[PDB]
């Protein structure tokens, strides 16, 4: 367990060693994002013409997970702007807490502004 | 890039390690550490400082180790 | 230095060569080739499916 | 020094070849003679529309079994169409995107392709496991593969990027005979029906016709000043049409070693992006950076007709290996077959 | 200790900047001459509607070629639109939501992202595969990115939180020019067409026009009572329009070292959330936290007209670099092309 | 472990050695595409009758991921010239070195030309 190595680093409280084992645990969590740790998700919106393009030009690391059609008021199907949602994912590293996910005041101000 | 706040400590440690190697000591020195030290101290365009320190330290090794043993026997 | 110049003398040498055997290539008169192509085109002027359309029950592209 | 003397020798040889061409020059009989009669205006129809593409068709390529045509899509998919039934006999997901070169074997035993990945893909079509498994990934090409052509089922000519055209052995994965004569990026290619003489068009605007087994050029037809988009041999291999990106196609004869007549028009100004002959070769098929393409009488350089109905440039053309129909593989993401 | 004498020095220095400014302060001939180039009430059509996003358009940036445009949605996605044809040239997922700034490179081959990740994301648009993959992850900002601009394809200015607007080397990922002059959160940014001066707006309401060549605050234009939302240089690059969270815009001139004139109505109380200035340098385009936006005849100091049709607050503006049309990326997940 | 081999390579100097060992690690991690996480995706437009064909005659080295129908206006919404998108994928390195960017300017010209 890299967690055990991190605990041993804590016992000798070597900060560089702490950082290194936490980097190892982050690499683990990115590689083990399906073990419940950080895992990022998004949805793109495209129609078929751009759909092929950005499926083909999908980023290295982001994995396609699902496509879906959305009801098209034009004709019955294709060639409507609302054509396909594209839910994609990426196995993202989980950073051990105490060093990450630390908010800021103006960031929260803007978050409240954009929430509505 | 260019900033002198950290270069002094790593520089003196690196030159001390170079001398230790000159003083026939690698049983306590890791080549990876000294190699990384030289690399980070180079790529920040401090290579003139290494060229100077290298020149002076090889001259110092010649005087302090080579010349003494040449003359003493 | 233009006696080696990163072996640009070599590419100049090959250029000289290619021009030499291009000059060595026997020219065949323009009207001669024109008559030859006239003969070939006319000999194949009524067997070209593109010069006389194939009915779309006679072509493999409408079967 | 040596460079200056060699350059002067080259210049005087150029002058000598120019003089030899001028002596070889004659009044072109085809254009002068109206007894052969203009081909007229042919009302030409699409028999098949290979809809099912939705990426741009970069460069199509008719099959050499004369029924199954490979099309290369911009997104990195290879569609072996059955032209006769509008049925895709195969779709290959290509590990490379931005692919232009699709090459069909004389048998369909293998298919080859190349894009900007700099690796020549050779897929064994008829694997007896009933799938399309990659056979050989040829590595060692300098730049992007510009245009491939199957001449052997163990060797293939691969006009590569950045002034390279090396023929490649499939089984070793090694090149067979490098071709280093071009100064511009070797980005067009055409094989004679003789299948021994390939004329490659590059960005140097000079169509270099090489023999396959010489491993060293034989002719350099320079009648164009713009990069040579496409080259199509005459159905006899005694001449070829070459389309460069100004407005102009040119007919170069191998016996005269010079351009015969020119295909430059003021009714259309776009650079001729693709060229092809008829079965007889009397009809010149000029694919344009214009959304449409045209057909001219190659003997008279007058317009036989206009092939339109697209919305984007005809980015490749193909005629049947024996010849009964012409497929326009355009960037509008489908192919229009005209017969 | 000694901070008192420096504080008094700066205090009387500010006194005499104010004195020099007001001595330089004359009545604008622009407001006096209202009959010169009047636009009346100008109304323009939304003729293209880039509706592809699904979240709030946080802040869009035009392309340097003035055909493409990067639009960052509130959810953490980029839509590199082709404005001329309404096709999403790319759609890119972002590993951090709440991304507010997307930046488009001079080359058009890189894109920059700034959200709350405290990392500048540089995605190469064109790679050897043709896909859009991350090129660089500029990490090391103490605060969070709020705006960015591509100084070049290897140097980028990142107006980030925690009093930083540091230049970053793209290739080495190393911070280049540290700025520590701000006291508020550096959250607005604007790059001159001269490209030699970047004016950063922050929560300290101080438009710090920094010199990009030496990284020292060339001027600190002040006069706004709120954090500076957006800044947009004059087309000559000799001045910049500034819109803070107050209900007024201002025009700060470097030659006069003072604000030439303000742009405020009692008709609006909303903070000026985006400023963008016409190609001729006449019309100032003010985005508002109200449902609409406005065009001011800034050389007449009055409202040229109101552009309405977005049902939510238009949270970003961008004029075409040919100066004939504008994109209004609102928070209604709809981007409209007003022309 | 990647860290052990990386440090043991750095102990043997040369920057070319460092780059080659990094490329070897990226090869052994990117052929399965874990940490480099390199995956290729394609959209095959196939209509109904053709379907079982390329599903059965898929290219080896690939894996099917999703199939989605298309709204159609001919033949009761079934059997259109575009009737299904078969989104297929495969996990492997595009290059085991993780290389990008080409020096050929003509390739760039063509990429921009085909982009619009």
């Amino acid at each position: 367990a890299e967690e055990g190595v991190l605990e041993e680093a804590e016992f000798y409280n070597i900060t560089s060693l702490i950082k290194l084992v936490k980097d190892k645990i982050r690499e683990r969590d990115s590689k083990t994002s399906q073990v419940p740790v950080k895992h990022v998700y998004r949805v793109l919106q495209c129609q078929e013409e751009e759909l092929t393009q950005m499926v083909s030009t999908m980023s290295d690391g982001w994995k396609f997970e699902q496509l879906v059609s959305i009801g098209s008021s034009y004709n019955y199907g294709n060639e409507d702007q609302a054509e396909f949602l594209c839910v994609v994912s990426k196995e993202l590293h989980n950073t051990p807490y105490g060093t990450a996910s630390e908010p800021s005041e103006k960031a929260k101000i803007l978050q409240e502004r954009g929430s509505r | 890039t260019m900033d002198e706040k950290y270069v002094n400590s790593i520089w003196d440690l690196l030159k001390n390690a170079i001398q230790e190697i000159q003083r026939k000591n690698n049983s306590g020195l890791s080549f990876e550490e000294l190699y990384r030290n030289a690399y980070t101290m180079v790529l920040h365009k401090h290579g003139e400082k290494l060229y100077t320190g290298l020149r002076e330290v090889v001259t110092e090794h010649l005087i302090n180790k080579v010349r003494e043993d040449v003359l003493n026997s | 230095m233009a006696s080696n110049n990163t072996a640009s003398i070599a590419q100049a040498r090959k250029l000289v060569e290619q021009l030499k055997m291009e000059a060595n290539i026997d020219r065949i008169k323009v009207s001669k080739a024109a008559a030859d192509l006239m003969a070939y085109c006319e000999a194949h002027a009524k067997e070209d499916p593109l010069l006389t359309p194939v009915p779309a029950s006679e072509n493999p592209f409408r079967e | 020094s040596e460079l200056d003397q060699l350059r002067q020798e080259a210049e005087q040889l150029k002058n000598q070849i120019r003089d030899a061409r001028k002596a070889c020059a004659d009044a072109t009989l085809s254009q002068i003679t109206n007894n052969i009669d203009p081909v007229g205006r042919i009302q030409m129809r699409t028999r098949r529309t290979l809809r099912g593409h939705l990426a741009k068709i970069y460069a199509m390529h008719w099959g050499t079994d004369s029924r199954l045509l490979v099309s290369a899509s911009q997104d990195g998919k290879l569609i072996i169409w059955d032209s006769y039934t509008t049925n895709k006999v195969h779709a290959i997901p290509l590990r490379s995107s931005w692919v232009m070169t699709c090459a069909y074997a004389p048998s369909g035993n293998y298919v080859a392709c190349g894009g900007l990945d700099n690796i020549c893909s050779i897929y064994n079509l008829k694997t007896r496991e009933g799938n399309v498994r990659v056979s050989r990934e040829l590595a060692g090409h300098t730049g992007y593969l510009s245009c491939c052509r199957f001449l052997d089922d163990n060797q293939i000519v691969t006009s590569s990027g950045d002034t390279t055209c090396a023929l490649w052995d499939i089984e070793t994965g090694q090149q067979t005979t490098t071709f280093t004569g071009h100064t511009g990026d070797v980005m067009s290619l055409s094989l004679a029906p003789d299948t021994r003489l390939f004329v490659s068009g590059a960005c140097d605007a000079s169509a270099k016709l090489w023999d396959v087994r010489e491993g060293m050029c034989r002719q350099t037809f320079t009648g164009h000043e713009s990069d040579i988009n496409a080259i199509c041999f005459f159905p006899n291999g005694n001449a070829f049409a070459t389309g460069s990106d100004d407005a102009t196609c040119r007919l170069f004869d191998l016996r005269a070693d010079q351009e015969l007549m020119t295909y430059s028009h003021d009714n259309i100004i776009c650079g001729i992006t693709s060229v092809s002959f008829s079965k007889s070769g009397r009809l010149l098929l000029a694919g344009y950076d214009d959304f449409n393409c045209n057909v001219w009488d190659a003997l008279k350089a007058d317009r036989a007709g206009v092939l339109a109905g697209h919305d984007n440039r005809v980015s490749c053309l193909g005629v049947t290996d024996d010849g009964m129909a012409v497929a326009t593989g355009s960037w509008d993401s489908f192919l229009k077959i005209w017969n």
